[PDB]
């Protein structure tokens, strides 16, 4: 458990180590508004 | 002549109570208040002539002979069977779940 | 005799596939044509596939 | 003129009937060995204590097996992952007792295949080729890596290995689908599919371009005859067996790009087979395969047995004989 | 009789390798 | 929920895509 | 067929008075057993030592007696062997050794009484499974 | 000064039993009112001889070597037990517990494989009459016990045992019985072997004494599925003695 | 020329925008760690074994002797959360300058500053690039020393009394020593350098391998590659990548079978057993029951002959019996204090096996690091119930197959450097085609 001041953020914690595949994922869709050039 | 010595044990006593000179101490739980304190003393000083020499074990309080004496008719004993008391086989039998 | 049998029923299946091919097909059993053009292939030339008659 | 120079143009020559070249003078010897002890090992070894109980098991034929049933037996779980040479044993009897010719056998192998794939880049650039040939024969030297020398190094033994014969290799997926199940894990399933898959696309792919030769023979000729070696010109018609496949799918679901079709049939297998044998050394270390053992049960908490549960009957029957005398302890562990 | 024969055969495979690759049709071009 | 959060952060980065194409920018 | 309170009754003491649990209770015990317990006592056999299981045969020949809600509790504060003649709160979690067990730090009164239940209810949902071991899977 | 397991590990020296030096040549005075036990004895074969098959009559077979082919493992170490001092001045110790097994599988000319079963199981080894001191010169006499090599639970390759298993050849479902009986039927066998230790160094200070062994034993009959063999082990000894 | 699926090709020499995508990696790098540490920490419980909890960096962090005391036991959690918070924020900063060169800053760096510049065919300024880097890792070996020494120590798994927090006073240098590792074999009772097993030789290693990069960076600042190197390499980006995918590839084999085997660097006690520890742990746990129950377990022969609970290794050592006669080689804390010089010794194991050795032996059993994908713990038959995989399983596999790819990616990149540096990567000119020149084989 995080300590008490921050207990407010815990379900952003839980959610915060998968915004790296998020990145991976938001090439695709970048590449999908240029149409794959 | 060739024989299975286990198989022939299973047909006397040794196969309908728990011999105290062959079967493993895994059976002495089958009855209460005998697992571990008892059991194990009744092991280690096999081999018996007869059921009631149990009760002349040393060190014996009269509590644990009380026990023993409740417990004599599902005892048996038998000829001590080679194949079933070497490899410690006794204490572990191989057999678990 | 089952396990021949029936051994050979499925063996004899391939041969049934195998020289009815030959028969329908005997035209290209070598090669299909040199001239086959690829308006005969490629799609919408003909409305009926393969039939030159129907060309758009 | 220069010696050292000579020995040079000749190991790399492109002139040689084979290849050599810097991976062929490692490569060439240990093959060598390793080849030249499995024949005979498997001729003539005596019983190998794979399993260190002192319960020798015969590999060879001249101790009563045929091909079969004949391996040359893994080292002595004893010895565990310990380096066994010949001249770490009192003698070659008790060498041939504990299994080291197994051990002898695959380091050889695995060092000469390494090398097999490395002359496999080496040729490509003395001939001007692209190189990545080799990066498709890594797909079965790591399984060859896998079931040789990663499961051992999991699992703590050679023993553990895959036995070098017929039944032995059947023996050892018995014993994995008891302590893995392997059939349960995704790497095996992609696995099957690469190799299922690949036999469907090299039929497919040769029944295509066979079908849309192009005539240049007569019913009494193989139409084999039909190509000359080097010659220019395609030998099939690769617009007729699109527009083929194409109606008998639909048309985006066909190559005419042949490039991408051929590289289409080189990764598909080749992937494949990457992930079974990452599924072999992963289950090295024990991240087994999914496990729906009592995953269903009733409104009152009754088991409700599913196909899993029925593998895993199978499953326990395999592990409770196999190497029956070896375990004194209630888990099989390792 | 039987190991006898399961090595006739394999040393005739091996045979076969030496001639099938030293002794083949040499691939002529055009 | 979390599924509030993960909305919010997973909506960011399309929203850069979307306004640099409407705007339209060195995509 | 169903949690039925029938099922959910259990013996209390040895007196043999009952108390009927809750699914609730049930499924907090369930819970707590696979928390503090299971990693030794999965299935209700016993990992460490298979001689002795969880069926409640086994544990109504247990000295002091342990198929009840009272026996259960008294043996996770203050474990026996078997025949009752030794502790081994140092080699059994249980409250009295939680310095050693720290899983068992956190456990309340009440949620000995649910692990004590789920027990005892169990083997009435699960029968020859429950401490069977792997003869029954 | 001495080794701790990591100077020993991996050297082949865990498996030799204590050597004296050379200079220990003095004498154990033994009184009888007190009471003495062995801490440890320590067997270390050297030699491993196997009785041949004469085939004939009048030769009777002659003891042959063997090559050992199980590595070093097979010194008997760590033994403990009574020794006792008898009416008439002989000491008899009695065995009572130790790593007292070794399996050991040598090799005889021609390639046939010996497991045995290196074994002082319940050794009672007695000296002369009038002992007093153990002395350069002391013999310990005894006989063990050689319990079959696998014990009951043991499995052949087919699924057959004593304790457990099949009792028939399942691969022949209708064979006749009565030539497999003897594989079929497993048999738990329990012989004595034989031996000598010859003290021939003794530290009069610390009571640790060391010699040479020789006992006489047989060799594993794979639960009756065959004859034993005849086998002599030769090696050295050594053990420490305590006012028990 | 390359494609959308090749698109990072097209920085090769953008050494701007390159800057930018490498810098911006970082910073995903760093915010994973941050992250994921956060994550672990809000799921924490520290009543719970950390390997019974799916942790892999809060180990890590404890190892350095944060948030620990004896045994293990984790005292203090602010640790955890300032490293988490610290990396977290400080992949903004990364971040900020990786997508700051990446899109807005100059796309080449070489007309800007002669400095940041580079082209890959200048030997001189790479092997200046490679000696900064050099130094840069010298001084974080450094930092390591730092810590056990001067700041707090390591944790300590061999430790008297269970396991402690250490300052190291005396690191090992003595090179026969150090050295002496990379030297060992790398098969079973060796280990190569995975048989470290102390901690006053970590540390001494790495104030060697500090200094050794440290030298080694000034030196290649300071000098260019030899004639002999010139002709032995493809002096190509693409090359360079090749070299170092090789060597991370390496780098992940070894890092696979450190946490599989060492329990010292990678403690029992946050990782969890290994898998010759719990093997062992079996043994030894039914050793006790059994002579608790009266057994004399020296002279209990098991059903092949050798001793059901103890036997000789080849070179003669007491071990434990059954399948783990494999794993002899094992050394841990707990079972140390049973090991005499023969190995393991009866009369310790007769008289002054403790209650601890028990408890710990029976966790380490019930923890062996085997599991179903889907976190069923236990052997592939055990029905469910128990939610465990050990870290170290997780760790070993993930490493494997990381290792394995990179190894794939080594001989991509090494042979197409090869084929471009040579002109041919696109493949056989018609007009030229080497083979047409050559001879006939037969
Ligand atoms: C550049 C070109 C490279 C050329 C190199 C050619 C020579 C080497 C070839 C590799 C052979 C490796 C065999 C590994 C054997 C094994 O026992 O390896 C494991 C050893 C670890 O050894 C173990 O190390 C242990 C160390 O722990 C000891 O000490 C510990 C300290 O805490 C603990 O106390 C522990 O309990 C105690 O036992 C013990 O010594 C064990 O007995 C011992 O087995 O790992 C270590 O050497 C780490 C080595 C990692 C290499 C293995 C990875 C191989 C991957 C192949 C990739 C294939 C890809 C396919 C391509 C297509
Ligand atoms: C061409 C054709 C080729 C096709 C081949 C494709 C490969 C097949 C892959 C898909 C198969 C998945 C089926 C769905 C599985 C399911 O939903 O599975 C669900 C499982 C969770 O299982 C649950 O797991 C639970 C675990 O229990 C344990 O834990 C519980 C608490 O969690 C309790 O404590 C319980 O007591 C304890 O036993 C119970 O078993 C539940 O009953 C069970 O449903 O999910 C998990 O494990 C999730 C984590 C594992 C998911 C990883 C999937 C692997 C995909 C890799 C594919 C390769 C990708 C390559 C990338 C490039
Ligand atoms: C330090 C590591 C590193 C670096 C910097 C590069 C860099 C490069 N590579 Mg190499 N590569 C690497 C490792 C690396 N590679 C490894 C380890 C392999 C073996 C797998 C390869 C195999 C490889 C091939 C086969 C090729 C390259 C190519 C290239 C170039 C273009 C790459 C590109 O645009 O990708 C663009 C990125 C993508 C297309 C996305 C790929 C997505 C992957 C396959 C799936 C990952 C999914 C993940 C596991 C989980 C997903 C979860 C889900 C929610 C989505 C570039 C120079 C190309 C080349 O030769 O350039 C000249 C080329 O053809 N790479
Ligand atoms: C670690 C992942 C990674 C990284 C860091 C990069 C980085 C880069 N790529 Mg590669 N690429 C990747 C993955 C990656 N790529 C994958 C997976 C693919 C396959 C789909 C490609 C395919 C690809 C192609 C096809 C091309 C590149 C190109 C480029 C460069 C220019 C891109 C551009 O102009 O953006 C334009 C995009 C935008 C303006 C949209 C917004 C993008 C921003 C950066 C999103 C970041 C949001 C973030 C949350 C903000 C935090 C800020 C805060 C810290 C202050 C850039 C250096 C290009 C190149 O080399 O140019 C010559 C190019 O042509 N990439
Ligand atoms: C690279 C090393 C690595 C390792 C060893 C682990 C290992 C672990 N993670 Mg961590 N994780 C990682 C990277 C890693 N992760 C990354 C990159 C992320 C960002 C998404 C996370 C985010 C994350 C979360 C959010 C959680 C974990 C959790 C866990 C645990 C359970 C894993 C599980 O069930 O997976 C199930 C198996 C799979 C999903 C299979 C993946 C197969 C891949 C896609 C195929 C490979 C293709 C190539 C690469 C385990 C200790 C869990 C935990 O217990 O936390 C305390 C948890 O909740 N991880
Ligand atoms: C290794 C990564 C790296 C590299 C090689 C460069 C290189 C460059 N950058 Mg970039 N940059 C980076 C990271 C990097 N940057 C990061 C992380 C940020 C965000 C903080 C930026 C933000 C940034 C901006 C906004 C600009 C540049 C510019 C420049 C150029 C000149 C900078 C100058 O004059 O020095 C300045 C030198 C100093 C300020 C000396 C102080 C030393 C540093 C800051 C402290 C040491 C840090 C330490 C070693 C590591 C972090 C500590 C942490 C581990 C706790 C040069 C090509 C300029 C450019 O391209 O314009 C055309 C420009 O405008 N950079
Ligand atoms: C990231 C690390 C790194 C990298 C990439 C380089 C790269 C380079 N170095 Mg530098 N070097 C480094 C670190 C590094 N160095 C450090 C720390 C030092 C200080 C000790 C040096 C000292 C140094 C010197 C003194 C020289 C170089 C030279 C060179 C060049 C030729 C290298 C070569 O051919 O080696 C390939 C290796 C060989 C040809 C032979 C050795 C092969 C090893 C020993 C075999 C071991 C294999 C085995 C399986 C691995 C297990 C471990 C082993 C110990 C048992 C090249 C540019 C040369 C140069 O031109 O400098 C100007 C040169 O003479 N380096
Ligand atoms: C291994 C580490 C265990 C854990 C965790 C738990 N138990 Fe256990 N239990 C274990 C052993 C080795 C034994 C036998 C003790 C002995 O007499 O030698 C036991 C015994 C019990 C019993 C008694 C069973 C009987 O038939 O009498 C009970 C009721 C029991 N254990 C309960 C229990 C509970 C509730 C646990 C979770 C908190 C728990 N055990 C953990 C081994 C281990
Ligand atoms: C830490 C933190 C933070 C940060 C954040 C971030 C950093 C984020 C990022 C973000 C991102 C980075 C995101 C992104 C997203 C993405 C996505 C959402 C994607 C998706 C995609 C898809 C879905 C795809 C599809 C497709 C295509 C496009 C094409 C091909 C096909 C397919 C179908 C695949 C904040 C501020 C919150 C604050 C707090 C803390
Ligand atoms: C270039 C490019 C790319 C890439 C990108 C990248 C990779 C980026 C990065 C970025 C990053 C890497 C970012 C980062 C960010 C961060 C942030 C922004 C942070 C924040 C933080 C915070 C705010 C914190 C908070 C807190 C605290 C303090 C305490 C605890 C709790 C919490 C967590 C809440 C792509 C491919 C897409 C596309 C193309 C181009
Ligand atoms: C820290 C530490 C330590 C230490 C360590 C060290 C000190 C290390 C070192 C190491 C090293 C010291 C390394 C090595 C490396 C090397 C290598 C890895 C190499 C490679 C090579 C190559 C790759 C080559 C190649 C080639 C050839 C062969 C031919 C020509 C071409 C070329 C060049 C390509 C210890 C363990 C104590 C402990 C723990 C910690
Ligand atoms: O060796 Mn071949 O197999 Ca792998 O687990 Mn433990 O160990 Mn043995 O038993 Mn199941
Ligand atoms: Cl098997
Ligand atoms: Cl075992
Ligand atoms: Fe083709």
């Amino acid at each position: 458990k995080l300590p008490e001041a921050y207990a407010i953020f815990d379900p952003l914690v839980d959610v915060l180590p998968v915004i790296p595949v998020l990145f991976l994922a938001l090439a695709f869709v970048w590449q999908a508004a240029v149409g794959f050039r | 002549e060739l024989v299975n010595v286990v198989d022939e044990k299973l047909g006397t006593a040794y196969g309908e109570k728990i011999d105290l000179n062959n079967t493993n101490i895994a059976a002495f739980i089958q009855y209460r208040g005998l697992y571990p304190t008892l059991a194990k003393l009744i092991v280690k000083n096999a081999p018996y002539e007869s059921v009631e020499d149990v009760l002349n074990i040393p060190g014996l309080t009269e509590r644990q002979k009380q026990i023993l004496r409740e417990n004599l008719e599902h005892f048996t004993v038998t000829e001590v069977e080679t194949a079933l008391v070497e490899g410690g086989d006794r204490y572990n039998n191989g057999l678990y779940k | 005799f089952t396990f021949a049998h029936a051994v050979f029923a499925l063996l004899f299946f391939f041969g049934h596939i195998w020289h009815g091919a030959r028969t329908l097909f005997r035209d290209v059993f070598s090669g299909i044509d040199p001239e086959l053009s690829p308006e005969q292939v490629e799609w919408g030339f003909y409305q009926k596939v393969g039939d030159v008659t129907t060309r758009r | 003129a220069n010696l050292w120079e000579r020995f040079c143009n000749w190991v790399t020559s492109t002139d040689n009937r084979l290849y050599v070249g810097w991976f062929g003078v490692i490569m060439i010897p240990t093959l060598l060995a390793a080849t030249i002890c499995f024949v005979i090992a498997f001729i003539a070894a005596p019983p190998v204590d794979i399993d260190g109980i002192r319960e020798p098991v015969s590999g060879s034929l001249l101790y009563g097996n045929n091909i079969i049933t004949g391996a040359v037996v893994p080292s002595s779980n004893a010895i565990g992952l310990h380096f066994y040479p010949i001249w770490e044993a009192a003698s070659l009897d008790e060498w041939l007792y504990n299994g080291g010719p197994y051990q002898l056998i695959i380091f050889h192998f695995l060092l000469g295949a390494s090398c097999y794939m490395g002359r496999q880049w080496e040729l490509s650039y003395r001939l001007g080729m692209r190189p990545w040939i080799c990066v498709a024969y890594s797909a079965p030297l790591a399984s060859a890596f896998a079931v040789f020398l990663i499961y051992p190094i999991g699992q703590g033994s050679f023993s553990d290995g895959m036995p070098l014969g017929i039944s032995g290799t059947f023996n050892f997926m018995i014993v994995f689908q008891a302590e893995h199940n392997i059939l349960m894990h995704p790497f095996h399933q992609l696995g099957v599919a690469g190799v299922f898959g690949g036999a469907l696309f090299c039929a497919m792919h040769g029944s295509l371009v066979t079908s849309s030769l192009i005539r240049e023979t007569t019913e009494t000729e193989s139409a084999n005859y039909g190509y000359k070696f080097g010659q220019e010109e395609e030998t099939y018609n690769i617009v007729a067996a699109h527009g083929y496949f194409g109606r008998l799918i639909f048309q985006y679901a066909s190559f005419n790009n042949s490039r991408s079709l051929h590289f289409f049939l080189a990764a598909w297998p080749v992937v494949g087979v990457w992930f079974t044998a990452l599924g072999i050394s992963t289950m090295a270390f024990n991240l087994n395969g999914f496990n729906f053992n009592h995953s269903v049960i009733d409104a009152k908490g009754n088991v409700i047995n599913t196909w899993a549960d029925i593998i895993n009957r199978a499953n326990l029957g395999m592990e409770v004989m196999h190497e029956r005398n070896a375990h004194n302890f209630p888990l099989d562990l390792a | 009789m039987e190991t006898i024969t399961y090595v006739f055969i394999f040393a005739c495979i091996i045979a076969l390798f030496f001639f099938a690759i030293f002794f083949r049709e040499p691939p002529r071009i055009t | 929920a979390q599924l509030t959060m993960i909305a919010m952060i997973g909506i960011a980065g399309p929203m850069i895509i979307f306004l640099l194409a409407v705007r339209r920018g060195n995509l | 067929a169903e949690l039925t309170p029938e099922v959910l009754t259990v013996p209390l003491n040895s007196e043999g008075k009952t108390i009927t649990l809750t699914e609730k209770q049930y499924l907090e015990g369930k819970r707590l057993f696979q928390y503090a317990c299971a990693s030794c006592h999965v299935g209700g056999i016993t990992k460490t030592n298979p001689s002795l299981d969880l069926r409640t045969e086994t544990l109504a020949l247990a000295t002091p007696p342990r198929d009840n809600i009272e026996g259960l509790v008294d043996y996770m504060k203050n474990p026996t062997t078997y025949d009752g003649e030794q502790e081994i709160a140092e080699v059994h979690p249980s409250l009295r050794s939680a310095d050693i067990f720290p899983k068992m730090r956190n456990l309340t009164e009440k949620d000995l009484v649910a692990i004590a239940g789920h027990i005892l209810v169990e083997p009435k949902i699960l029968g020859d499974k429950w401490g069977g071991g792997k003869v029954y899977y | 000064q001495t080794l701790t397991y990591d100077d020993i590990v991996g050297t082949g020296l865990a498996n030799k039993c204590p050597t004296l030096d050379d200079t220990a040549r003095g004498a154990y005075p033994i009184d009888s009112s007190q009471t003495y036990r062995i801490a440890r004895l320590c067997l270390q074969p050297t030699t491993f001889l196997v009785k041949e098959e004469p085939k004939n009559k009048r030769q009777e077979a002659e003891f042959v070597p063997t090559k050992l082919v199980t590595r070093e493992t097979t010194s008997l170490d760590q033994i403990q037990g009574e020794l006792k001092v008898n009416s008439d001045g002989s000491l008899t110790f009695v065995e009572e517990d130790g790593i007292d097994f070794q399996p050991v599988t040598v090799q005889m000319a021609g390639g046939e494989r010996i497991p045995l079963l290196f074994t002082v199981k319940n050794l009672v080894a007695s000296t002369q009459p009038n002992v007093t001191s153990i002395t350069t010169s002391t013999d310990f006499k005894g006989e063990f016990n050689v319990p079959s090599y696998r014990t009951a639970n043991f499995l052949d390759p087919k699924g057959r045992g004593l304790a457990s298993g099949y009792d028939s050849a399942i691969a022949l479902p209708q064979a006749k019985e009565e030539e497999l009986a003897r594989a079929n039927v497993k048999r738990f066998s329990l012989t004595k072997g034989q031996i000598s230790l010859n003290v021939a160094k003794v530290d009069g200070r610390t009571g640790e004494i060391a010699g040479t062994f020789e006992s006489e034993q047989l060799s594993d009959d794979d639960m009756g599925a065959h004859e034993p063999h005849e086998v002599k082990i030769q090696g050295v000894f050594y053990a420490s003695i305590e006012p028990a | 020329g390359f494609a959308w699926w090749a698109g990072n090709a097209r920085l090769i020499n953008l050494s701007g925008k390159l800057l930018g995508a490498h810098v911006a990696h970082a910073g995903l790098i760093v915010f994973w760690a941050g992250a994921m540490t956060l994550f672990e920490l809000a799921h924490f419980i520290p009543e719970k074994p950390m390997y019974e909890q799916g942790l892999i960096l809060i180990p890590h962090i404890a190892t350095l002797g944060w948030g620990v005391g004896p045994g293990g036991e984790v005292v203090d959690t602010f640790p955890f959360f300032v490293v988490g918070v610290v990396h977290l924020i400080s992949s903004a900063v990364l971040g900020f300058g990786g997508v700051y060169h990446a899109i807005r800053g100059p796309e080449t760096l070489e007309e800007y500053s002669s400095f940041f510049g580079y082209d890959w065919k200048d030997k001189n300024k790479m092997t200046t690039i490679l000696g900064f880097h050099l130094i840069v890792l010298g001084i974080g070996a450094l930092l390591l020393v730092a810590k056990a020494m001067f700041f707090g120590g390591l944790y300590d798994t061999w430790a008297p009394g269970g396991g402690d927090v250490r300052v190291i006073t005396n690191p090992t240098l003595d090179p026969r020593v150090i050295f002496g590792y990379l030297l060992k074999s790398p098969f079973g009772g060796e280990g190569w350098i995975v048989s470290v097993n102390n901690l006053e030789d970590v540390v001494g290693g790495h104030i060697w391998i500090g200094l050794i990069c440290i030298a080694g960076g000034i030196w290649h600042i300071l000098t260019t590659p030899f004639g002999w190197a010139r002709r032995a390499f493809i002096w190509s980006g693409e090359a360079y990548l090749s070299y170092s995918l090789g060597a991370l590839s390496m780098m992940g084999f070894i890092a696979t079978c450190f946490v599989w085997f060492n329990n010292t660097v990678y403690p029992s006690e946050f990782y969890g057993p290994t898998g010759p520890e719990a093997s062992q742990a079996q043994a030894m746990t039914f050793l006790i029951r059994d002579q608790k129950l009266g057994a004399n377990v020296g002279s209990a022969q098991g059903p092949t002959g050798l001793g059901k609970y103890l036997m000789r290794s080849p070179t003669g050592e007491i071990i434990f019996g059954g399948e783990t006669m494999r794993f002899w080689d094992f050394r841990g804390p707990w079972l140390e204090p049973l090991r005499g010089p023969n190995g393991l010794d009866l009369n310790k194991i007769k008289n002054d096996i403790q209650p601890w050795q028990e408890r710990r032996a029976a966790e380490y059993m019930t923890h062996a690091p085997l599991g179903s994908l889907n976190s069923v713990g236990g052997v592939a038959t055990e029905i469910n119930s128990v939610n465990f995989v050990s870290p170290r399983s997780w760790l070993a596999t993930s490493h494997f197959v990381l290792a394995f790819f990179f190894l794939v990616g080594h001989l991509w990149h090494a042979g197409r450097a090869r084929a471009a540096a040579a002109g041919f990567e696109k493949g056989i000119d018609r007009e030229s085609e080497p083979v047409l020149s050559m001879p006939s084989l037969d």
